[PDB]
RNA sequence: UGACUGCUCCCUAGCAUGCUACUACCG
RNA sequence: GCGGUAGUAGCAUGCUAGGGAGCAG
């Protein structure tokens, strides 16, 4: 917190990674040897051979995954279209990179005006497209980090904000694993910077055998490894026009992330019922399990979603800290200390300082999530739920206690000020009867940010927890944004659900003879997928019948809905699969001399099938 | 499948079975002729019937290392080029002033973003517009880092070429706009 | 890991890891040669061994697929299979293999462990492929052998040649010198530093070196071992006469100090692989050196096994052939840099195999053929490529130290391949102008070994003389001092002078070494100093063994003078075959 | 995915060994095959087993099986035999009619085009036939004009006499007229441009086409492209119209030429006018005064 | 140029388990 | 007689791996 400060005073061109001219086998290169962070001072590695005859394989990687031999060997560069601060250039051109629009499924269109869709007055209406960008994009897109400043956060609040969300994710489990029990889905997914001319994670998850992935890990837990970063573009249906970017992280940063956090996080994305819902599917009625153990007891509940402005990029360093500080409280055992500091200044090193490569030309990226390292989607809950609790330390605070009527509240917030400002070491009496009290009137719910908060009413009135204009203060000082009061509801009522999470409303229809929470979408988002497509395959859809049967599972819970154009939605996709198959086959019966003789894909194209996916059983 | 030990006294066995049918002699013909073919096909029972998953193991076995060896010769041409381009690369680090900043330090160690700073041997400037390309890199040198540069060539979003007489303000709104600048260092 | 086999060319996946070289082995003649000898250990893509946890067994035959693993008999699960059968061990392209009546000889050289001359029968006498992966075998048997000596640890200084030398315990001390050529290291603490490249001679320990240093404690020489790498150009190409001299540019003026070389050069700008029958020193160093401007426009290769034996051919380069267009790579031993560092594309170049880049001409030529292995002809087509080539020397001299030779000797046609053929396919070429030696020696050659082409040279001017005598032989560790020959030093340096002021050639140079404290005549190796030898020596038997009783070291021995040199054949072999005068003891 | 060339089914097989590996149809192909050496058929992809590193070659050995091709010494026994039922499965399985007349089909795609008689041969068929034929025709020519070698000088000498070589061994060319031996010079990496020239003996004469000079170490040839199957018939739909209607028929014609309407009347009355006509015989004349028989 | 993570459908392959009948052979 | 066990099909369940596609942050 301190050196965050005090290194704002300093120069900015002597922040990085150090160097340091090494002679392999009477050669000199110059090659990484620590680094310098505006946080954790100066760290020096431990492991440099001033010499060497050979290097290995472990070796070749870790020096040509490095930007300290591509920078110190390229040509200098003055970026005038940005404020960050750049810092070398590879190619001799600049590269300006498009996107592309959208490709039109006629058919579909024809056969949709057909049924009477997109008459000039309806309630559906396409809204989501394939939005094109010009050249220069990327950077102008990349340059948004310019919100992100260096913040001090208080202290003696933050060592306590730090208790109780640790006390929330308590129930879990999580240990070091060794290079023979990872999982890793997907194998030919990009390998990031330096390696992406030779192939995908799959050639570097074979070549590098089992006891090389573990030298390589219990390697760098004694040293640091500096990275660079490709930046990318996503090409996606979407209804706003400002482009969407999302960040590469070179190979030797995952395969190790992966080994060290596998356990913890494969162990959150397999319990139900906590605060953190990742990993808990909404089909089978599960989206009706979710909802109903939020409300779990409170006495007089509502709700209220809230939202971030521009999450990733405005992000504080502290909290980026914090968070993976709670993410590596588990190794009490596997993992010595030294051995946990060095890794957690490798995290740093790779991403919340690197070296974004946007273009083709290295920069500098001040601070704020990478979202697409190996840890996201948990770092954002667990930062998450830190801010939630703050706003609830301010709301309990700030009140003038001599009118609150209670006595309970009372010496909550008696203590709560000693134990905060007034002391120096934990008191997990006190966290714990805090912890009780905050989840007995606020249960909340978290996905990877998108949260619904069934607070007590009564209490919230008389601002006893937080409310909203809350956690419009604590973004406003402590994130530095405004968060507009604008896309913040608050449902009061319950037989209705939550307006909306994870984008999707709520709906408390009757089926069976009872009550569930089907969730349905946006009839404007399934239409606009049906209509625009990326590739001249994904159009023609005879080959692709695939796609309209999972279209048609997320567009059912429409039919049962009370206003009408929507459940023509549902109605026209199984006509839709009725006309593709009974035309496919024909049509290949003639050039043939036969077709289709037995079926039961009938069952495609009537929706006894597709409610199977909303009653629980299986 | 058509080959196997036992195979033969199947074959003989059976073969007189049916000699025995071709004669067609007694009930205990009926014995024989049933204890021995249960018997000679109790043999089957095992032999084709194990070896064809001795064979399904063998195959295996050697597909799974035929992969193996795909994998491994795969580690070789990687290493190979991750060589070649590191020792390729290094050769243009330009070991002189370079070789003086280090000699220099305290001991070695000089953050990285400083090298190219002061021992590059070439500036490339980007620019939006006319308005900010007066206020550096005007006429024929500037000066950036404090090193004097010399303008010497310039192009533009098209990658072409124009000449430093063109970037008025009554000529630039026909400029692909973000000219890049590509200037040298003038001791 | 995949790769041909070193018999069938079957593309397979075995390595008969018994051996030391690990060959890559066919299915099939995996089996041959796992049968009839001891080789049991076969790797493939891993190594066949029952890795039962704890087991150890390792024999291909007796192994048993158990599951995925390996087991022999007391180890594998119910389900397993028979690793040996069908004559076809269980390998990758197990349908797909030539196999080979020819096994035997690799039976052979796997089994021949190099120890006599019927082993280098073997060498020369098989496959080019079996011949070649041979010769590699052969260098690991030397590597073996030789690093089989101890470590020369000085430990202290006296002065210029003479050192307290020490040794590891009981590894052996080499010999001699040029066998030898060592080169030394020092300790510092953790790691080695320089000390310099020697060779090496007893006391004390006196020395005569290629390089130098201060040399202090502890410093200890070795003859440092290497990896013999593989082989994988043959030794010679095969050849053929082309109709014109294509691929090379005929001149018509031609500068005729060389007679009978351009009727040479011409005859190998049309032919491949060429070599001369042309005795020692008689202008070898004038025939390429003349074809260099022979055809003012090809490319011209020059080598030999030892970079202080191109020492003439590098002396006359800068005086007859222009100084520009020639070159010499010297790597950092110091040799010959009169040319110059780097620079393949140079019209004129020079250099030998220790050190030089892969690249391709058109004429070649190499020099110290007689002392050459097929594992360096390898290295030399291996490393460039040209239209003609041409190898320096004759083969009836001296060979290399074919140390592991502990019986029988090995023919001159037995040395390498040139060898045997330049007596059966004969000489591509001959220098017969063999402007060297008198009249004796000429004629002595000719009916001698060196098949009656020399004729009488110059004349008989009287100084090589000899007698019937005796001379009573003694060793020591490995070398011989004979004190019946150093007494005869001054008994024969009697009665003239033109003795004294010459050299004293010595079979092992403990004698000269001892000898020359008396009076004065440089040690000399018999080995490589042919081009570097006296027109006028003393030669002394010393040893009246083979090393000095055959019929080739000689001939190695009274080319060297021009025509004097005291010529004591006491040893019994080559004596009344050859006539001079005999002056008694006086 | 189109036509074999004697039976109007679309189809989607390729002959193994031919010159461009021709489109056949299942029984079809069976017929050309069968009756020849072909040895192996492409599809959508080429019929091979994917079993890893398995190597078969005759398609009659396969075997289908799971979303794959295998074999016999590496299939799953479920198989399903291809070269079966004497027709060999892919796609337009069954609308196909196939032909007797094949190996007439085949003499024209297995003539070696080493014959005058293969000339006969690509006599003996039809259109579709045909102008494969003479694809086919051109084709062999093609691979064999480029049998010789790339005409390098390395010494030059004066204009049209230079000392020439060539690569190795491959053999000389009619080095008359028939070949326009252009050069491609060598600068760094690249092959580049000596220029179209034309050789012959010298000291080597050559015809600089474009004012050009020499070089070293750069050579000559007459780099290939691609020959194309075509469509429409060689000789059009003769049909001598019933009248020659809808032109413009000038009255005014230069008579110079007094056997020139005398056919272009005819001509006009007919699409195909390939005539015989001695060598500057009215007809190098014919043409220009149809330019004013009919100069609209 | 193609990031990490979660849920879901569809088509092949393999293993296990059971279910399964027809044959066997023994008591 | 009843069971034994062994080969052969057939069905279901589950697990595995590889393939195609969709959605959410
Ligand atoms: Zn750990
Ligand atoms: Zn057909
Ligand atoms: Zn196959």
């Amino acid at each position: 917190n301190f050196n965050v400060l005090f290194s704002t005073v300093f120069p900015p061109t002597s922040f990085g990674p150090l160097v340091r001219k090494i002679f392999v086998d009477g050669v000199p290169f110059v090659v990484s040897t620590g680094y310098h962070f505006r946080e954790l001072g100066v760290v020096h590695n431990q492991d440099v051979n001033l010499h060497s005859s050979r290097l290995s394989f472990k070796e070749l990687l870790v020096y040509a995954a490095d930007p300290a031999m591509h920078a110190a060997s390229g040509n200098l560069l003055l970026d005038k279209r940005t404020t960050c601060f750049s810092v070398a250039a590879l190619t001799n051109n600049v590269a300006f990179q498009t996107v592309k629009p959208g490709n039109f499924n006629k058919d579909f269109y024809d056969f949709a005006v057909s049924k009477g869709f997109f008459k000039e007055g309806s309630s559906v209406e396409l809204k989501h497209f394939f939005f094109a960008q010009d050249g220069n994009a990327a950077i102008s897109d990349y340059d948004y980090y310019r919100y992100n400043l260096p913040t001090m956060c208080d202290i003696r609040q933050l060592l306590f904000v730090v208790e109780v969300v640790d006390k929330y994710f308590d129930c879990y489990d999580g240990g070091c694993i060794n290079a023979n029990q990872v999982i890793v889905n997907n194998l030919d997914k990009s390998a990031g910077f330096p390696f992406n001319k030779w192939g995908k994670a799959r050639l570097y998850y074979d070549s590098m055998s089992y006891e090389d992935q573990d030298a390589l890990f219990a390697y760098t837990k004694r040293n640091v490894i500096p990275t660079i970063t490709q930046m990318n573009l996503k090409y996606a249906i979407s209804a706003k026009n400002r482009a969407r970017t999302v960040a590469g992280v070179s190979i030797c940063s995952t395969m190790t992330n992966r080994q060290f956090h596998q356990k913890l996080l494969k162990s959150i994305a397999a319990t139900r019922g906590a605060t953190v819902v990742i990993g808990t599917s909404k089909f089978y009625g599960g989206w009706h399990n979710m909802l109903k153990t939020v409300y779990s007891d409170v006495e007089n509940p509502h709700l209220m979603g809230w939202d971030y402005p521009k999450c990733d990029r405005a992000m504080p360093n502290m909290l980026r800290i914090m968070a993976s500080l709670v993410l590596a409280r588990k190794h009490t055992t596997c993992c010595s200390l030294s051995h946990r500091f060095y890794r957690l200044a490798n995290e740093c090193a790779q991403v919340l300082s690197e070296m974004v490569m946007c273009g083709g030309s290295l920069y500098v990226k001040p601070g704020g999530t990478s979202s697409g390292d190996a840890t996201t989607a948990y770092a954002n809950s667990v930062f998450n739920i830190c801010q939630a609790v703050t706003a609830n330390v301010n709301a309990l605070l700030s009140t003038d206690g001599n009118k609150i009527a209670d006595k309970y509240v009372r010496n909550l917030q008696h203590r709560l000020y000693e134990c905060l400002y007034r002391n120096r070491d934990v008191d997990t009496d006190f966290v714990n009867e805090f912890y009780a009290y905050l989840r007995k009137h606020f249960s909340m719910m978290i996905l990877s940010d998108d949260a619904v908060v069934c607070f007590n009413s009564t209490y919230a009135s008389q601002g006893l927890v937080a409310s909203i204009k809350n956690f419009k203060s604590v973004l406003y000082y402590q994130n530095n944004v405004f968060m507009s009061e604008a896309k913040c509801w608050t449902e009061t009522d319950l037989t209705k659900g939550p307006h909306e999470f994870c984008s999707q409303h709520t709906m408390l229809v009757k089926q069976g003879d009872d009550y569930v929470y089907l969730p349905y979408p946006d009839p404007s988002r399934i239409l606009g997928a049906g209509c625009f497509v990326d590739d001249i395959v994904k159009t023609d859809g005879t080959l692709m019948i695939e796609r309209f049967v999972s279209l048609a599972i997320d567009a059912y819970p429409l039919t049962k809905h009370p206003n009408q154009e929507y459940a023509d939605v549902f109605h026209l996709y199984l006509q839709y699969i009725r006309k593709l198959h009974d035309e496919l086959t024909g049509h290949m019966l003639d050039m043939y001399s036969v077709m289709l003789t037995n079926d039961n894909t009938s069952r495609y194209w009537e929706p006894e099938f597709y409610e199977a996916m909303y009653t629980p059983h299986t | 499948f058509s080959s196997l030990p036992s195979y033969a006294a199947f074959a003989t066995a059976q073969e007189a079975y049916e000699q025995a049918v071709a004669n067609g002699d007694s009930e205990v013909v009926l014995k024989k002729l049933k204890k021995s073919l249960n018997v000679a096909k109790s043999e089957f029972d095992r032999d084709a019937a194990m070896q064809r998953k001795l064979e399904k193991m063998a195959d295996q076995a050697m597909t799974q290392m035929y992969k193996q060896a795909r994998s491994e010769d795969k580690r070789a041409k990687v290493t190979s080029a991750m060589q070649t381009m590191l020792f390729t690369m290094l050769r243009k680090l330009d070991n002189d002033a370079l070789n003086n900043i280090i000699n220099n330090a305290r001991d070695g160690c000089v953050p990285l973003n400083i090298i190219p700073l002061t021992t590059a041997a070439k500036l490339m400037v980007v620019i939006p517009d006319y308005n900010t390309y007066k206020n550096t890199c005007d006429g024929t040198t500037f000066t950036y880092a404090s090193a004097l540069w010399e303008i010497q060539q310039v192009v533009d979003a098209d990658s072409k070429i124009v000449q430093l007489s063109e970037i008025s303000m009554d000529n630039s709104p026909n400029l692909a706009w973000p000219l890049i600048v590509t200037a040298l260092r003038a001791n | 890991a995949v790769g041909a086999c070193v018999l069938c060319n079957s593309q397979t996946s075995l390595r008969c890891g018994a051996c030391i070289r690990r060959p890559f082995l066919c299915c099939k003649c995996c089996y041959d040669h796992v049968i009839s000898t001891s080789h049991k250990l076969v790797l493939s893509v891993n190594p066949y061994v029952c890795n039962a946890p704890g087991c150890d067994v390792t024999d291909v035959t007796q192994l048993y697929l158990g599951g995925m693993s390996y087991y022999c008999k007391s180890h594998k699960p119910p389900i397993s299979f028979p690793l040996c059968a069908n004559g076809q061990v269980f390998g990758l392209y197990k349908n797909t293999c030539v196999g080979s009546d020819n096994v035997t000889d690799f039976n052979a050289i796997a089994t021949c462990d190099w120890t006599n001359a019927g082993d280098y029968i073997l060498a020369n006498t098989c496959t080019e492929r079996l011949k070649l992966f041979a010769a590699e075998t052969l260098k690991a048997t030397e590597e073996t052998f030789k690093l089989s000596y101890g470590i020369a640890t000085v430990r202290e200084v006296l002065s210029d040649r003479e050192l307290h030398l020490s040794w590891e315990v009981g590894k052996p001390r080499p010999p001699l010198n040029r066998n030898y050529v060592f080169t030394g290291y020092r300790v510092t603490k953790n790691s080695k530093v320089q000390i310099g490249e020697y060779t090496f001679e007893k006391g004390a320990v006196v020395y005569r070196g290629t390089t130098t240093y201060k040399l202090n404690v502890g410093d200890y020489f070795v003859l440092t071992s290497h990896t013999v790498m593989p082989l994988s150009a043959p030794t010679l190409v095969p050849q053929e006469h082309y109709v014109r001299i294509t691929g090379l540019y005929p001149t018509l003026n031609i500068s005729d100090e060389f007679s009978s070389n351009v009727a040479n050069y011409q005859k190998v700008g049309m032919q491949k692989y060429s070599t001369l029958q042309g005795p020692p020193g008689t202008g070898k160093s004038h025939f390429a050196i003349g074809l260099a401007l022979y055809y003012p426009s090809a490319r011209i290769v020059y080598t030999a096994c030892s970079h202080a034996a191109v020492d003439a051919l590098c002396e006359k380069a800068l005086k007859y052939l222009p100084i520009d267009k020639c070159s010499r790579i010297i790597p950092a031993v110091e040799c010959f840099d009169k040319f110059k560092v780097n620079s393949t594309l140079e019209q004129y170049v020079f250099c030998t195999v220790n050190a030089l880049p892969e690249t391709t001409a058109d004429i070649v030529v190499f020099d110290e053929i007689s002392m050459a292995t097929n594992y360096d002809l390898s290295v030399v087509n291996a490393r460039l490529r040209a239209k003609h080539y041409v190898y320096i020397g004759d083969p009836a001299q001296l060979p290399a130290p074919r140390t592991l030779l502990t019986k029988g000797t090995l023919e001159p046609e037995y040395f390498n391949s040139v060898c045997r053929l330049m007596k059966t396919i004969g000489p591509d070429m001959f220098l017969g102008t063999c402007r060297r030696c008198p009249a004796e020696i000429v004629d002595t050659v000719s009916a001698l070994v060196y098949d009656n082409k020399l004729k009488a040279h110059k004349d008989k001017s009287a100084q090589c003389f000899k007698m019937f005598y005796k001379g009573v032989i003694t060793h020591d560790v490995s070398s011989a001092i004979n004190r019946p020959q150093i007494g005869v030093v001054r008994e024969f340096l009697t009665r003239n002078p033109a003795w004294r002021k010459a050299v004293f050639i010595s079979p092992y140079n403990s004698q000269n070494a001892v000898a020359s404290k008396i009076l004065g005549l440089p040690t000399q190796t018999v080995d490589s100093s042919q081009g570097s030898e006296y027109d006028y020596v003393i030669f002394t038997q010393t040893t009246e063994t083979a090393h000095s009783c055959n019929v080739n070291r000689f001939n190695v021995a009274i080319t060297r003078a021009k025509v004097g040199i005291l010529c004591i054949m006491s040893d019994r072999d080559l004596y009344d075959k050859l006539q001079f005068t005999s002056l008694e003891i006086p």
